[PDB]
């Protein structure tokens, strides 16, 4: 009964704290996913640039 | 008669003391059932709300 509640309420409280771990995990991989974009636009863009010296 | 009478009497009275008890017995019994039957409406109402906290989910 008011033990069912409790149980159910910190059982409540696991699940946030689960959706928070895997929220955590997602905005690190987001960071990780936007530094990725910019080191691989920079990397095209040496790419040519050092292709266009040479060329020079 | 006299003594017919009196007998009647001893008995009509005896029944009287009989169903006076009978009264209190059932109010007392009454009482007790109303006591756990709110106590039943009142742990369903909270079965009900627990049901609702686990939707809520």
């Amino acid at each position: 009964m008011d033990a069912i509640k409790k149980k159910m309420q910190m059982l409540k409280l696991d699940k946030e704290n689960a959706l928070d771990r895997a929220e955590q995990a997602e905005a690190d991989k987001k960071a990780a996913e936007d530094r990725s974009k910019q080191l691989e636009d920079e990397l095209v863009s040496l790419q040519k640039k050092l292709k266009g010296t040479e060329d020079e | 008669l006299s003594d017919k009478l009196k007998e009647a009497e001893t008995r009509a009275e005896f029944a009287e003391r009989s169903v006076t008890k009978l009264e209190k017995s059932i109010d007392d019994l009454e009482d007790e059932l109303y006591a756990q039957k709110l106590k039943y409406k009142a742990i369903s109402e909270e079965l009900d709300h627990a049901l609702n906290d686990m939707t809520s989910i």
